[PDB]
């Protein structure tokens, strides 16, 4: 069983960058595959990226890999996204979620979600 | 070619000088050689090297009684003061190349 | 291949064996390349990392001496201190532990007491120099 | 009494640590030059340092292995850095005017002569690697991907690797021929250098395999749950002979020196793979008896072709020679069981390890393209589950950690901490 | 590391083992770059395991043998800066004491090398 | 005192590999090159083989090149002649000698020879 | 190696010696410096592990550290005996070693056989 | 009443076999891919009041060096062509345009006529095969790599010295006062030879002697000069490289210009003087000291066998050695098998040109006669390779030592 728990600003200005931090609670000593994702409002959900905390290779969606960055720490476990360059578009929900590794007929899936916080950028 | 010959078999009386001849091939006309005594059941002994010249290599515990000369292609090794012992198999051995060339045996009998 | 690696898996050369067995076992083992092509360098850099593991196997065997010498054993393979045993650590008698059990069962049932085992070695061993 | 210290003792701790490659002195001495799978790895040694102990059980868990993720990562960074001094195809990416070509027909071709203006110049390709757009035509991945083509030189080929633990580690090793991998093991051995492991591509089948001694062996973190997958080892391996029949040729087009495929030498032939029919059935029948007996002998047991899902996971991904099959195994677990010439393509572009970065371009191979190999190792997924009916094991896979797991499922990664205390009767003085 | 560096010498002398145990821590070109990287580092630690050791020998000619806190028979001299013993062991730092014995150290050694000699042959 | 004594089995049949066993007492520790010679019946000897006991350069008779094969065990300090395919027209008595190391004149010679061993091929 | 000098003198003057005892990559022929760097850490790795492996002998030995250890094995009559102002006067320590070459596993595990028996019944009261 | 007492430290070492690697100078002629290169700073610490003897009939450096030898031949002649399909039969005739000697043989392989030499090629019962074509594999020398002798230091590995002895009184056994410890050796030159050690070392003080045990009259003596005798020699020849194609066989087309035998000169008053020298040390250890030629044997003994540019002279050397107490008409064959080996055999390809090579002469084998004569003999590549490892011995350091004091622990 592994928690997660999101946090960052609820208020970010136009034009700078979004931090999240997001702490697992009882995940795999390696191999994890901790991703990120985000709904926005009046929208269908989008993938925005993952790490493997392992190796440490990055991965994120073609449509924003000038503008996202993921990092994670082992020793306190956590990780963390960096969006730059925010735009009014991107105020949405974000989820930090874990999706596994059985890879059930061509499907990752993330099984644990986070509560969902929100962000909403304004003036 | 490149091949020994010698006598099959000799003999001769105790306390006699008994000649071993060792005979070279055409090509062979100035090869070193090496002689050899086995006697029946033992394992063979080495007596000595001797070339063209009429040089001989004497060996540690060899009896002095064996000796040897050198006459073109031929290889003369003389035994005197002989005993039942010596009645043995011997043989002349060469080495031209790094192949080795051994003769057919030779009985020698005291009576 | 050579070096000190090779003595710690000769410490492992015996693990399911008797406490005692264990012990004896530990006293008794205290005691031109072809090179075809462009292999030279390739071969001076297998040679930085041969080094280096080398190096490695010093360093941690020289850490583990180190640390036996912060205690009062300097660098006996097996050492005798004088710090008392309570009963809270396995009260039951010393047969079982020293005839039966391998080393690995007794090392589970110790990890969670081995920091404050060590604790009190040390404290004993500077407390036994100072006073003296 | 009192407490003594005893170091020099056998001691163990399930820690994970980094360990680093060991190439074969064969493998990269004899012939291997500009091969991703060796580099400057240190040579093993010539005789593993391979001593077996006696009386010691210690428990296995491949599915909670930490081995298989390292090698992953290891592969991962190595094709990255032997894919890295090649040039891009980035400027390649521009509408292409295709017609499909009519020479010969096998089960049609499939293929497209395209053309493009690079300041009209022709090249082959492959109906899966390129999409119409709307005639006009584009590569799958040239918009949002930083496309890249192989190295001319550079050779895709197994490579036995060794993994050496560091100093002050040992690598256990479970020599029970009766392993499922998972609990206690009677016979754990110790080594410094594990055995040959070649890094091979394959999805629903293993290539290169490793045998498994006594019977078929089937292994799962959980029969009983249907999301796990399911590894199965033969004891015998099968043969596979597999063959594209054509011959291409490679223009140089510099965009920097791009390789383009040319017309074909004669006829026009989609790849095929050859398997003997009596041994696939016989290597079957083991497999649904042992399987049955982790189901009961009342169990029946069906197969089934794949399901469906993105291409390099429902057919056989494999590289042979340097050229990339898909080769379908439609009609291979198709039979229904109680108590084959596959016919095949190749996809130039393939998205490698699964992620949506850099894909590789597959260099064109001359002359005609033959490989044999060892299909040893069998990926298969439990079908859902109405209970006491049947099981159906359709095959899946695709995750390259679970390929490498076969390989790496009788090792683990053991910290030796020689200073353990006992107490006795023994006072200093 | 340095720890209580400048700390009074009671403090010290009850924290030595922070500092004992810190006093033991391809393409043609780029390869021999790598190369003499790699004998920079190696040849950093071995020096460092070599002087380690030396200093281990050190103490192994005295009654030491790499006990921290060693106990010798040597007579203290007044010659060497004479004084109240608590008043050099809570005023002075161990800085300033070998500043002002750095003057006698060799003699020091001299007379503990010989006492340990005389000691073992004695006996 | 270089003492040579062989061993191995007596009789063999067709079509199989016969092993014979040579050891030696006092000979030198490296650098001597141990022959393998035999002499069928009724005819003159000849050389089979030997073995260079530092390096391990294997050296045949031309004749019997891909028949025979000779080994060392420098552990126990043996060497082991392997001949395959033997046939009824290998029977002969085997000696196990030593090579000189002077090649005076031109010649190598056998210093030292063992007792000789049967070897027969019969129905 | 570094030691050799003191060879060829007397135990005693021997004895007493004992007791008291940024590379730019400008440099012209790289390859050599290099290799032989590898080499010459090759030998201080070397000479440390031996040094290493000599101490835990010293210590099975009842040593430890030290260099002039003393233990409680009679010297046996069968190994040599002769007189002891010539023995650490005249001669040699190559000599000497030389000559009792035959006998030391015998002196090793007769030292060890005795440091054993020491710990023993030391510890036994 | 005495007691054991360790004393760790002491400079005490023992001799222990060992396998030195390599050292060489020139770019990675032989393989030289494996040597190591060498710009050290040679420690010659010389040690002090140290007599270790020596022996250099039993080092077991000298078998390294021979096993280091023939790998460095086998590999740097494996990536060769090999010379099967030249196994026909040979239509060779005299030429005309040391009488006979060459052969011009014609042969049909699918009909190509060559230059063969008559100790090169045996007649079989007009029509003739090459020496030995199917008992040897014959491979033929790959024409870009040399023979040239590169200079070949060895080093002791990690944990072994090398001890020199500078003492010039010195005849390799028996002790050696002067002594000192080296990590490399000097550049020994890796030359071929038979009865003259071509381009060796050179000893100092008068000209010395050495032999395991002279009065007996097997093992060879070697004898190290102190003025190398020069020698010139040459091959008056403007011989023709043919290319033959059957995988570039190489042979000589039709010699140009006059066809003369091969022949070379010594210095007669320094060869003289020398061997004057010679004769008065070997008059230790009054009679009549003879010097005859070589007493049969094959062709690598009877005469002075050694290599000159890539051409390989089997030199009469009768003249130099008859002055009881100068020019050497030198033969000259291609084919050739080294180190006293069966089924490897060289082809020697011929090099264009006229060639000549001036070295010196530095040491001499010579063996006893029975009973004197010193008639010239060898061809056991180590007794060769014996005048320069003479004074080396891998020696490992054992610091560990014990000795019987007066103490009693506790
Ligand atoms: C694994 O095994 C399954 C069988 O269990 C295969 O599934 C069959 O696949 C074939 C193609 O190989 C299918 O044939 C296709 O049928 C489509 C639907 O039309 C018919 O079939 C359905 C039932 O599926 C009926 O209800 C309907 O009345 C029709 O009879 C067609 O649209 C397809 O046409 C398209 O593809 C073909 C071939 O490329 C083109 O020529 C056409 O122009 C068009 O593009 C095709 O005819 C069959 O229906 C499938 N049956 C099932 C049960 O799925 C899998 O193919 C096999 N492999 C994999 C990877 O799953
Ligand atoms: C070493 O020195 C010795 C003596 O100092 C020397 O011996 C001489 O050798 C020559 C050459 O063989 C001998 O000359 C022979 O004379 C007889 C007389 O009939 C001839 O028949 C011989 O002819 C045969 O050999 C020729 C080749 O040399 C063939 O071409 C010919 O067809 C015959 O087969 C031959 O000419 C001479 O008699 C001896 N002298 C003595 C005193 O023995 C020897 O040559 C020197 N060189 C060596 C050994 O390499
Ligand atoms: C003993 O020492 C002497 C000198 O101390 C030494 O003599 C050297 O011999 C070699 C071989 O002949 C000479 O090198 C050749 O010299 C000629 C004429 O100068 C050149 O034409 C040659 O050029 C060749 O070089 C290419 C690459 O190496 C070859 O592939 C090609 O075939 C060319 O022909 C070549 O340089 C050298 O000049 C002399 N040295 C002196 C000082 O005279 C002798 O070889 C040593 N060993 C023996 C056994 O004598
Ligand atoms: C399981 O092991 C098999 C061992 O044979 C593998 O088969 C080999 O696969 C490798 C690539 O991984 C091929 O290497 C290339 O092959 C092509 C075509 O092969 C033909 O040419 C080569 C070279 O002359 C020759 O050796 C083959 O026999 C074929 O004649 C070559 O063009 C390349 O140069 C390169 O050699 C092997 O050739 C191929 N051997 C065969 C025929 O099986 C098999 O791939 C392994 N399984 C997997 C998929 O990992
Ligand atoms: C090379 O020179 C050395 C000396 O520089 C020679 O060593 C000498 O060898 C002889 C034996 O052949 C030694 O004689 C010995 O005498 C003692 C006492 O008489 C006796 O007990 C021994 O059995 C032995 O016969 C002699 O002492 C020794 N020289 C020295 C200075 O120790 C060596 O013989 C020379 N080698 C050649 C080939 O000339
Ligand atoms: C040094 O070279 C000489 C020259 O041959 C060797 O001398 C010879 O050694 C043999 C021993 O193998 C002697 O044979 C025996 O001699 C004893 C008397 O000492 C005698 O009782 C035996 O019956 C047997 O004949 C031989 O006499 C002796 N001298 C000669 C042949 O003239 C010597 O062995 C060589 N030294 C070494 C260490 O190799
Ligand atoms: C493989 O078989 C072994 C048999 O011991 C399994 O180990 C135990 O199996 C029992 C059922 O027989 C379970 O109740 C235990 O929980 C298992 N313990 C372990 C070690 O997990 C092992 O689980 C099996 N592994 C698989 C499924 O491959
Ligand atoms: C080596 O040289 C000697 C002397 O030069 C050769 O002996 C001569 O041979 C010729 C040819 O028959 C005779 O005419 C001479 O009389 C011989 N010389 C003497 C002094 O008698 C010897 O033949 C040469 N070696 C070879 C193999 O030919
Ligand atoms: C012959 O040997 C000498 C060694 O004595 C070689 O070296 C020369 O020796 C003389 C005598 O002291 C020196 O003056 C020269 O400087 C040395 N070198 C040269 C290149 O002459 C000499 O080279 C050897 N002969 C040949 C042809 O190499
Ligand atoms: C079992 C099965 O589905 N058979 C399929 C068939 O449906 C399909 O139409 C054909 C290709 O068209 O390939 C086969
Ligand atoms: C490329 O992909 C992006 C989304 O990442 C899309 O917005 C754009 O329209 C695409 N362009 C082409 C050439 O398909
Ligand atoms: C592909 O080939 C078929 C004939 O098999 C033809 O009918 C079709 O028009 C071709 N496609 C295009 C785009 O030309
Ligand atoms: C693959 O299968 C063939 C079948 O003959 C077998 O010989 C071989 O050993 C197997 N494995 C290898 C190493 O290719
Ligand atoms: C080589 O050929 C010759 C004649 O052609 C023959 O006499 C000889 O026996 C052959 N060699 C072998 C080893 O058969
Ligand atoms: C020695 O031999 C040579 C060559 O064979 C000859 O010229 C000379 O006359 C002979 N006699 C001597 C040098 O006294």
């Amino acid at each position: 069983q592994v928690q997660l728990q999101e946090s960052g600003p609820g208020l970010v200005k136009p034009s700078e960058t979004l931090s999240l931090t997001c702490a697992v609670s009882g995940g795999s000593i390696s191999g994890n595959y901790w991703s990120w994702i985000r709904q926005s409002p009046g929208k269908g959900l989008e993938w925005i990226g993952h790490i493997n905390d392992y190796s440490g290779r990055t991965d994120y969606n073609p449509s924003l890999k000038s503008r996202v960055t993921i990092s994670t720490d082992t020793s306190t476990n956590q990780f963390f996204l960096t969006l730059s360059s925010v735009s009014a578009a991107d105020t949405a929900v974000y989820y930090c979620a874990r999706r596994d590794t059985d890879f059930w007929r061509g499907i990752y899936v993330f099984e644990f979600w986070g509560q969902g916080v929100l962000v909403t950028v304004s003036s | 070619q490149s091949v020994l010959t010698q006598s099959p078999s000799a003999s001769a009386s105790l306390g006699a000088s008994v000649k071993l001849t060792c005979t070279l091939s055409s090509g062979l006309r100035s090869y070193t050689i090496a002689w050899y005594q086995r006697q029946r059941g033992q394992a063979p002994r080495f007596l000595l090297r001797l070339d063209s010249v009429g040089s001989h290599t004497k060996v540690d515990g060899i009896p002095d009684r064996f000796s040897g000369s050198s006459s073109g292609t031929e290889r003369y090794l003389t035994i005197s003061n002989l005993q039942s012992e010596d009645e043995a198999d011997y043989f002349c051995q060469t080495w031209t190349t790094g192949i080795y060339i051994f003769g057919g045996g030779t009985r020698l009998s005291v009576l | 291949a050579v070096g000190i690696g090779a003595v710690f898996l000769g410490f492992l050369g015996a693990a399911g064996s008797t406490m005692g067995a264990a012990s004896m076992t530990l006293t008794v083992q205290a005691r031109r390349a072809p090179e075809a092509q462009q292999h030279l360098l390739k071969l001076t850099v297998w040679g930085i990392k041969q080094l280096q593991a080398r190096v490695l196997a010093v360093e941690r065997y020289l850490r583990d001496q180190q640390l036996l010498g912060i205690w009062g054993c300097s660098g006996k393979l097996i050492c005798c201190t004088n710090v008392p045993w309570n009963s809270s650590w396995s009260n039951r008698n010393l047969s079982e532990i020293w005839d039966n059990m391998t080393w690995l069962q007794w090392d589970k049932e110790i990890s969670n007491y081995t920091q404050i085992i060590y604790g009190l070695l040390e404290e004993s061993q500077n407390q036994q120099e100072k006073n003296e | 009494l009192w407490v003594t210290v005893y170091y020099g003792v056998p001691v163990w701790k399930d820690a994970e640590t980094t360990l680093f490659c060991a190439s074969d002195a064969k493998a990269y001495e004899t012939k291997k030059h500009n091969v991703w799978a060796t580099h400057a790895c240190v040579p093993t040694d010539p005789n593993p340092q391979e001593i077996h102990l006696e009386n010691v059980t210690e428990e296995f868990n491949m599915w909670k292995n930490n081995m298989v993720e390292q090698m992953h990562t290891d592969i991962i960074s190595l094709w990255d850095q032997s894919l890295k001094p090649c040039v891009k195809l980035t400027p390649l990416c521009v509408t292409l005017q295709c017609t499909n070509v009519t020479n010969n027909i096998t089960m049609r071709g499939e293929l497209k002569n395209c053309s493009f203006n690079m300041t009209k110049v022709y090249s082959l390709f492959y109906r899966l690697d390129v999409v119409q757009i709307n005639k006009e035509y584009r590569l799958i991945n040239c918009n949002t991907s930083a496309i890249t083509q192989a190295c001319p030189k550079v050779s895709f080929e197994p490579i036995p690797i060794h993994y050496c633990a560091p100093a002050g580690f040992a690598i256990l090793k479970c020599k029970d021929k009766k392993f499922n991998g998972t609990g206690p093991c009677p016979s754990v051995s110790t080594v410094q250098c594990t055995h040959g492991i070649k890094p091979v591509v394959s999805t629903q089948l293993l290539l290169n395999g490793s045998l498994a001694e006594e019977e078929v062996m089937i292994r799962s973190e959980n029969i009983t749950n249907n999301a796990k997958n399911i590894l199965v080892q033969f004891n015998t391996p099968v043969q596979i002979n597999c063959t594209r029949p054509n011959n291409n040729t490679r223009k140089s087009i510099r965009i920097q020196a791009f390789y383009a495929t040319g017309d074909i030498i004669g006829d026009i032939r989609q790849a095929h793979c050859n398997v003997s029919k009596a041994t696939w059935n016989e290597t079957l029948g083991k497999v649904v008896k042992q399987l049955r007996k982790h189901f009961g002998n009342n169990t029946i047991i069906r197969f089934a072709n794949s399901s469906g899902g993105d291409l390099e996971v429902t057919t056989h991904s494999f590289n042979c020679g340097g050229e990339f099959f898909y080769c379908n195994t439609s009609g291979l677990f198709n039979s229904t069981w109680i108590s084959i010439t596959l016919p095949c393509r190749i996809k130039q572009i393939i998205n490698m390890w699964q992620r949506i970065g850099q894909a590789m371009y597959a260099p064109p191979i001359q002359g005609v393209i033959r490989c044999v190999s060892n299909i040893t190792g069998l990926i298969l997924t439990r079908d859902g589950g109405t209970n006491s009916t049947t099981e159906t094991f359709r095959p899946g896979g695709g995750d390259m950690r679970d390929n490498w797991r076969s390989e790496l499922y009788k090792y683990k990664v053991v910290k030796i901490e020689p200073l353990g205390v006992a107490p006795t009767r023994c006072k200093r003085r």
